């Protein structure tokens, strides 16, 4: 009989790299603002055998974390440390999953 | 099989915090995965897996040294760190500030 | 027109290779895939189930099984792995000596468990089985004597272990309450759900003691489970226990994937009580037990889904298809298919939880 | 980072802002094909002359003919009737298209109010009409791209019925079962509209499942079709080239040689250096006017079928390869996202095996170079036997090496030149299948980076380093960017076949000896215009005749070899040369500036280095094949005798 009003639209920090991991790619310093220059190279060796590593000046280096933020490491070298102490390759690792393969008997995929 | 779990790493990568001879040794050696969500402890299960190669824990550097000479003192280049004498361990290497 | 739009696919094959003879053996190759999302909250969870069993020496039975759950749940790994010999004492009774052990992603514990469980019907009535050609619901309670030990090993299980020394002796209502603990999740709304009742625990005393093997918290408890009658575990007594079938080792490679577009569950196993005689020399496929499509019931109904649905039942050369309803689609001369229609209809209904039958009798 | 060419991205556009853009598009479409209509008319209705004979216009020509519109005929007061209903059905292009630049706009800025009855339509619910919509569907789909393609191809069969009652009442053409004569194509507009309404119904009541594509429909659902339209795309030019060669459509193209074009660009009348217009080659014709091409010398009718069907064709293939781009990129995506391991379903489940995509990859490698071994030795050694090096006659060539006479059917000349033809195309498909291939299933992580730990993190990352000595372009782009030149190869056979050139050889028809003998010992009654080599040089008389295919070739090398300078490996070498650059142009201080000279000189990313340099190339390499396919068919039936009897 009686009913109250409505209204509803809806209807119609400490950042470290490994060089043990790192390739030297270089996609930190990308990422890394000029005015800091925290990302270096390091030189080894021969350079088409990985040579060059990339490192961290922790003085330098102020808690931007664009570099891992922007998740562009291929090695996973780049990890993070947290105050707890966990260490982190990559912002979202994907899930281990136990794989094993599906194939129905009668269908065309047996 | 790759694509599952992060796709760098074959095995589990298990960094080692620095959780170290504070207190009665400090059996409770930090051990954390690559996805770092969680944080276990070295179970003799945990071995397990270890020595079963479905994970792989990794020493890192740029910390206060876990129980280096205590866990196992085989220095020949530094990183010869073993568990039960014989697990064949691998470091990870940073000498991150130290160098130019 | 039509109702209920926006309706999911699952995509379902069955096969049942069937022994002929007095051999009730049978072949089961199950696969399905759903785009329904699942009912995990701890979504990406993947699971395969190894059930082993192999035949002990008969002389007194004690079939031995050999179960391997490995299950990865949001990123964490658990595996139990248990290997038990079971034997039944009398035709309600039964009597098994086991030893397992659970690993979930670094706490590993091992137990080595004794059990005697005496399964009673609340009736027995020579009427019932004189009136009825297949009792499905039948009323019973099972009786569980469960002396289970586990070394201490491990400090979780030492602190563990010292809470529930204080907790049975400072609380009566523990008893109870264990019931609350005992279902993790929604197990205590399938409880009732299911028909199932489950009586307070009677602890008989759980002592540690000093074992040169690690110290070992030694429990015994018995508990009672009571059914309604929907009950496998209770009403199907004489089935669940090839008794006297496994003169083969058998074997089950099931497994699921589950994660948040879809589940895929694939089946292999080889079980020994397929086929179940019947009267007049009718033999048949054995009555669907009912506590799982119920308990499947409570999330299969959380999605309108249409089903592909099809079933291969490889019959013997020496037995004919009798008195299958929903009908046969496609008939070999000595397979038989169902597909479609009516089957579809009653696979809709069995994954919602309905309790159909799906009579398939086979005979000489 | 967004760039210029990631602010129209899909992942920050909804489906009304698509749909907006789309109908936007559809406008401008309309537009421009009332321009091209307008640059159809050749005697205006004014009473004067009118347009130069567009490509443009050249190509749509033949479907207007067939069309009550566009009279092939010399007749002025006809033509004038001609350029009237040109003009006409231009003028209600631009009406239409107008109308839909409206709604696109509306579309675009989510502003849906109709002026006359001051109601907001919503996008997620409305009902299609006031009546229709309410008799099928009683509703809308429910913002999900599966339920949606009942209503569209409910739409589409609306479509087929509208074009089956325009060409009833407006063109004037009753359908009748006839398939040789043009009116049936009605009466098969109406039986598709019968049949995509059916399958409209269907799918609505009833849609169809493939779940990997709805929830990011915006790059999955856009991979999905757009490949299916390449491939659609490509299966329409293929059917083109068959049905304009039919003799169904004869009336319609062949009288297209019949009759004479002038050109915009074709060569002029040559006046002197005094001609006083108060001495001229060509007196007749006014000065710089355009002399007369003959349609029966430059074989416009497959001039205008190549130009069609080679279209179709490339836009085609570009359509695949950015549909295995883009279902790279969104894997790429759901790869980092950690949902490439929870698609569940059998286009990603297969996939997802890397033993599987090994063993694909490894067939489709093995197919391609078996096949492409194959041809390229008959290739070669048909050239060797006809310049007869090694001691060799052509007698040693490949020339018994017919098409299955089973498989004779589908050929008119059957010789080695379409088996050769065949077997480039299966390679070149296989050969850039290679690099789809490759997009499809290592978008995150190839074998080689399984073992050696990497994974890609980007769809336009350069490289990963000179480590392992290597790393360059393994980015789903630069695979793209890898498919795309060797398809090149592919559509090159494709215009080099429909033109008409002697592929199983090099240099077929040269001054050499058993080059010319080939058609001698062959036994064909086509004269194939050229070899390989030696299509140049006979193809070229007319793009050198004519000084506008001349400008384009120009304009395509200069093309090309501009984009030699950021497809090779020296990016680094341009920035420091910029940095120089920049120095010496801070230098121009203390040359009387006063000036702060703030212009850094820009070097592309190395992303955006093969971007530019693919586009450059497939830029000038088919600017030069539309010369190809523009300086005629000139391929004559007659042929050639043996040098030495
Ligand atoms: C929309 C409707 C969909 C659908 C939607 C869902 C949803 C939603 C869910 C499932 C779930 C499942 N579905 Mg489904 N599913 C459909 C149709 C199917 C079909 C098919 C097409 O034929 C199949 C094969 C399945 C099969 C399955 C399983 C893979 C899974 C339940 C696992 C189970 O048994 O755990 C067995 C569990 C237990 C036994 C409980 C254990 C815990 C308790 C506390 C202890 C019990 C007692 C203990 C074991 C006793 C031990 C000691 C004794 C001595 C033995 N469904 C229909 C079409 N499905 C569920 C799943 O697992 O999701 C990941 C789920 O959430
Ligand atoms: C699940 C429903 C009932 C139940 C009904 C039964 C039945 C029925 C039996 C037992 C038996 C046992 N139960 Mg119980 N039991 C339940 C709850 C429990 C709980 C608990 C969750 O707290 C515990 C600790 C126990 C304890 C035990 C042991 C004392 C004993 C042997 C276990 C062993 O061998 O397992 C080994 C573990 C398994 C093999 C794991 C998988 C279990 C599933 C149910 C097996 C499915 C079989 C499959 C369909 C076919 C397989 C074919 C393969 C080829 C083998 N029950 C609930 C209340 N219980 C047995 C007995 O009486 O021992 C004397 C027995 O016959
Ligand atoms: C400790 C547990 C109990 C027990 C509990 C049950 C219960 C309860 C049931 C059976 C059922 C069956 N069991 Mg039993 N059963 C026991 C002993 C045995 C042994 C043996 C000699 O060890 C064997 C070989 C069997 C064999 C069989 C068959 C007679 C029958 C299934 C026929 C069918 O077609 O299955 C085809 C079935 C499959 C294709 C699906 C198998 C699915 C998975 C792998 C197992 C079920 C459990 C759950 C879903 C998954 C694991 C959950 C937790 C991790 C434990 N049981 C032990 C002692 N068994 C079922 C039956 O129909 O009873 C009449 C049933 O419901
Ligand atoms: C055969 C029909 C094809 C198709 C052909 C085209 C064409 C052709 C165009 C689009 C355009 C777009 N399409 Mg589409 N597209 C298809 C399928 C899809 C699907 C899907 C099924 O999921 C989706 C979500 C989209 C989404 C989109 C957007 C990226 C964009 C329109 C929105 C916007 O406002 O742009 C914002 C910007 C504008 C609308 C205009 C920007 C200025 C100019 C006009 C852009 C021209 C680009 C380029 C030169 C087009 C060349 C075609 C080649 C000559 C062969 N397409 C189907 C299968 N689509 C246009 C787009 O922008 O492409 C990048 C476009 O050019
Ligand atoms: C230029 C023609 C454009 C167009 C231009 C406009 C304009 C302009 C307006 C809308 C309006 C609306 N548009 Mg529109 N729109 C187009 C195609 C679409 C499509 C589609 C089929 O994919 C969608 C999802 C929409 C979405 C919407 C609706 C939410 C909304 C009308 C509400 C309703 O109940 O109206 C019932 C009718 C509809 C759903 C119309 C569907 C589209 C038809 C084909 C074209 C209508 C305009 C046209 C000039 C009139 C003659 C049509 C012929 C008789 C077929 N448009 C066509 C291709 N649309 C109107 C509005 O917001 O209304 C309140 C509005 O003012
Ligand atoms: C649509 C966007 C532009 C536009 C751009 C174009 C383009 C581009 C072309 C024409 C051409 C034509 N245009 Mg128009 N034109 C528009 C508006 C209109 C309207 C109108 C009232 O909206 C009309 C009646 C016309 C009239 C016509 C004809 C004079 C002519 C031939 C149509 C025909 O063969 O269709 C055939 C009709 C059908 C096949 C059925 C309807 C479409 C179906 C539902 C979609 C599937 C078919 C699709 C077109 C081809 C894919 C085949 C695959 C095998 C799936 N234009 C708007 C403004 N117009 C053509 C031209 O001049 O030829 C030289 C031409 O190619
Ligand atoms: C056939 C209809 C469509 C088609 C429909 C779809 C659909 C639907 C999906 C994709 C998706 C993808 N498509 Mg496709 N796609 C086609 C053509 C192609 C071609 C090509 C040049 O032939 C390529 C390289 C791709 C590339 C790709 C990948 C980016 C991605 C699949 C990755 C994967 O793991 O695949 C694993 C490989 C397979 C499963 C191969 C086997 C294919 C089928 C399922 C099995 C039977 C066919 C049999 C092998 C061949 C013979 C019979 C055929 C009838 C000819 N598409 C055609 C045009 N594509 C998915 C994606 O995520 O999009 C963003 C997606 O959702
Ligand atoms: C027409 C074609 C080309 C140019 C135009 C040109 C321009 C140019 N380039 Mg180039 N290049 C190739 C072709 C062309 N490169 C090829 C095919 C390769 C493959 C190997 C290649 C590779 C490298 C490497 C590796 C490096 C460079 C540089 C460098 C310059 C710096 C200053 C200089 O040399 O001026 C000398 C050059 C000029 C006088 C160029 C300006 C007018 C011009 C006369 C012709 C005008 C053409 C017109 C601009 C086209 C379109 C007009 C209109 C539509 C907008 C510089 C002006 C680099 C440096 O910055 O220092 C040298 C460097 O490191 N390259
Ligand atoms: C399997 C692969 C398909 C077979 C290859 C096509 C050969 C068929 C053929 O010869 O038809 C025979 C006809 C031509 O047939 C004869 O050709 C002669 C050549 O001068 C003359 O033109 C004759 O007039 C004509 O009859 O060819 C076609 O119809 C051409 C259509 C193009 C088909 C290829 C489209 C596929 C695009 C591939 C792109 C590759 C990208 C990498
Ligand atoms: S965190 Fe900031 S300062 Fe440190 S390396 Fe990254 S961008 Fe440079
Ligand atoms: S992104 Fe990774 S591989 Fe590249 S330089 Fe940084 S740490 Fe090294
Ligand atoms: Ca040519």
């Amino acid at each position: 009989p009686v009913e109250n009003k409505n209204q509803a639209p809806a209807p119609g920090k400490h950042y470290f790299i490994i060089e043990n991991l790192c390739v030297g790619c270089g996609l930190c310093l990308d990422k890394c603002p000029p005015k800091v220059n925290a990302i270096g190279y390091k030189f080894y060796g021969d350079v088409q055998e990985g040579g060059f590593r990339c490192y961290i000046d922790q003085a330098a280096c102020i808690s931007c974390s664009a570099c891992f933020s922007g998740d562009e490491c291929p090695s996973g070298a780049l990890i993070e440390v947290l105050p707890d102490g966990e260490v982190l390759d990559f912002s979202y690792t994907p899930p281990e999953r136990l794989d094993f393969d599906l194939r129905f008997l009668h269908r065309f995929h047996r | 099989g790759p694509w599952s779990g992060n796709a760098v790493h074959k095995a589990e990568k298990y960094f080692i915090t620095s959780a170290k001879r504070d207190r009665d040794g400090k059996l409770q050696i930090e051990l954390v995965p690559a996805s770092g969500r969680r944080k276990l402890s070295p179970t003799p299960e945990m071995i397990r897996r270890l020595i079963d190669g479905e994970i792989e824990i990794y020493i890192l550097t740029t910390q206060p040294d876990i129980a280096i000479d205590m866990n196992k003192e085989i220095i020949d280049m530094e990183n010869r760190y073993v568990i039960d004498f014989d697990k064949r361990g691998v470091k990870w290497t940073m000498r991150e500030i130290p160098v130019f | 027109l039509f109702g209920s739009n926006d309706v999911t696919t699952a995509h379902s094959d069955y096969e049942i290779v069937l022994e002929g003879g007095s051999s009730s053996w049978g072949k089961v190759k199950a696969r399905a895939k759903v785009n329904a999302p699942p009912a995990s909250p701890l979504l990406p969870a993947d699971c395969d189930v190894k059930l082993n069993v192999k035949p002990l020496d008969p002389a007194k039975g004690f079939v031995r099984i050999s179960a391997v759950f490995e299950s990865i749940v949001d990123s964490t790994k658990n595996k139990l792995t248990i290997e038990a010999d079971i034997a039944n004492e009398t035709k309600e009774r039964r009597i098994s000596v086991g030893e397992g052990m659970v690993s979930v992603g670094d706490f590993s514990h091992t137990f080595s468990f004794e059990g005697s469980v005496v399964n009673l019907f609340y009736y027995r009535s020579d009427a019932v089985r004189r009136n009825v050609p297949n009792p499905i619901y039948m009323q019973g309670r099972q009786f569980h004597d469960i002396l289970m030990k586990v070394p201490l090993d491990n400090n979780d299980l030492i602190d563990t272990w010292e809470g529930t020394v204080k907790a049975i002796g400072s609380t009566g209502a523990f008893n109870d309450w264990i019931r609350d603990f005992w279902f993790i999740g929604p197990a205590f709304t399938a409880l009732n759900e299911g028909g199932q009742r489950i009586s307070r625990i009677e602890v008989n005393g759980l002592n540690t003691e000093s074992g040169p093997k690690g110290p070992v918290g030694v429990s015994r408890w018995r508990f009672s489970h009571g059914g309604s009658g929907m009950v496998d575990s209770i009403s199907r007594w004489a089935e669940l226990f090839p008794s006297d079938k496994l003169n083969r080792p058998a074997q089950v490679e099931a497994g699921f994937r589950s994660d948040s577009q879809g589940i895929e569950v694939k089946v292999d196993g080889e079980f020994p009580g397929v086929s179940v005689d019947a009267g007049g020399g009718l033999r048949r496929i054995l009555n669907h037990p009912l506590i799982p499509l119920v308990h499947h019931g409570m999330v299969g109904k959380f999605n309108n889904f249409n089903v592909d649905a099809q079933l291969k039942v490889v019959l013997p050369k020496g037995y004919k298809i009798r008195y299958a309803a929903p009908q046969y689609r496609s008939q070999n001369l000595e397979e038989y298919r169902w597909s479609g229609g009516a089957y579809a209809r009653w696979v809709e209904h069995v994954c919602k939880g309905g309790v159909g039958q799906f009579e398939i009798l086979y005979a000489q | 980072s967004t760039k210029w060419y990631q602010i129209f991205d899909t992942e920050k556009l909804d489906d009304e802002q698509v749909v907006g853009g789309h109908l936007a598009l559809l406008g401008v479409l309309g537009f421009i094909m009332g321009i091209y209509y307008i640059s159809g008319i050749q005697v205006f209705p004014w009473g004067a002359p009118g347009f130069h004979d567009n490509w443009f216009y050249l190509t749509i020509k033949p479907r207007m003919v067939s069309l009550g519109i566009d009279t092939y005929s010399t007749k002025t007061a006809d033509l004038e009737a001609a350029g009237a209903r040109l003009l006409g059905w231009a003028a209600f292009h631009f009406l239409v298209g107008s109308v839909l630049i409206f709604g696109g706009w509306r579309h675009w800025t989510h502003n849906l109010t109709n002026p006359f009855t001051g109601r907001c339509g919503n996008f997620r619910d409305f009902r299609f009409l006031g009546k229709f919509g309410d008799v099928v569907f009683n509703g809308t789909s429910a913002k999900s791209y599966k339920e949606a393609l009942g209503p569209h191809a409910v739409y589409m069969s609306l479509l087929f019925l509208g074009w089956g009652i325009v060409m009833w009442a407006i063109l004037g053409f009753a359908p009748i079962p006839d398939f040789q004569t043009i009116n049936s194509e009605t009466f098969m507009s109406f039986v598709f509209a019968v049949i995509f309404f059916a399958l409209g119904i269907y799918w609505w009541n009833n849609p169809p499942n493939a779940a990997i594509h709805l929830n990011d429909d915006m790059k999955a659902a856009f991979s999905v079709h757009l490949t299916a339209i390449g491939y659609i795309n490509i299966a329409l030019g293929c059917i083109a080239f068959v049905a304009f060669q039919q003799p169904s459509f004869a009336p319609y193209y062949k009288e297209l040689d019949k009759l004479v074009f002038y050109l915009y660009g074709e060569p002029f009348n040559r006046v002197s250096f005094n001609f006083v217009e108060q001495a001229k080659e060509f007196a007749d014709f006014p000065a710089y006017a355009i002399l007369p091409k003959s349609g029966e010398a430059f074989g416009m009718a497959r001039v205008v079928t190549n130009l069609i069907v080679f279209n179709h064709i490339i836009c085609g293939v570009l359509y695949v390869f950015a549909g295995v781009y883009h279902g790279g990129q969104y894997l790429l995506k759901i790869q980092l996202n950690g949902m490439y391991n929870q698609i569940k379903s059998i286009w990603i489940t297969k996939g997802r095996d890397q033993e599987v995509q090994v063993k694909i990859l490894g067939t489709v490698m093995a197919l391609c170079f078996a096949t492409m071994l194959s041809v390229y030795a008959v290739i070669v050694w048909n050239t060797i036997c006809e310049l007869n090096i090694f001691g060799t006659n052509i007698t040693m060539s490949f020339y018994w090496l017919k098409p299955l006479p089973i498989f004779q059917w589908m050929f008119a000349d059957p010789s080695i030149n379409d088996w050769v033809m065949a077997h480039v195309i299966t390679a070149g498909s296989l050969f850039s299948l290679i690099a789809l291939v490759r997009i499809a299933f290592f978008a995150h992580t190839s074998p080689l980076w399984d073992d050696l730990g990497l994974k890609k993190n980007s769809y336009s990352f350069p490289c990963l380093g000179p480590v392992y000595g290597g790393t360059c372009g393994v980015s789903i782009q630069d695979q793209l960017w890898f498919a795309m030149l060797w398809g090149i190869k592919g559509l090159s056979a494709v215009c080099w076949y429909i033109d008409g050139a002697w592929i199983a050889s090099m240099m077929y028809g040269v001054p050499a000896a058993d080059a010319k003998a080939w058609d001698s010992i062959a036994h064909l009654h086509h004269h194939y215009t050229s070899g390989i080599f030696y299509y140049f040089w006979t193809e070229t008389v007319t793009i050198f005749s004519s000084s506008h295919l001349s400008t384009i070739l120009m304009i395509g090398h200069l093309v090309w070899f501009i984009s030699f300078a950021v497809w090779f490996e020296d990016r680094g070498s341009r920035l420091e040369g910029a940095d120089i650059q920049t120095r010496t142009i801070r230098w121009l201080g203390k040359k009387f500036l006063n000036r702060d000279v703030n212009f850094r000189f820009p070097v592309l990313t190395i992303s955006d280095s093969k971007l530019a340099g693919t586009f450059l190339y497939f830029g000038g390499t088919f600017m030069l094949v539309f010369l190809f396919l523009a300086n005629g068919f000139y391929q004559t039936n007659s042929p050639l005798p043996p040098p030495v009897s």
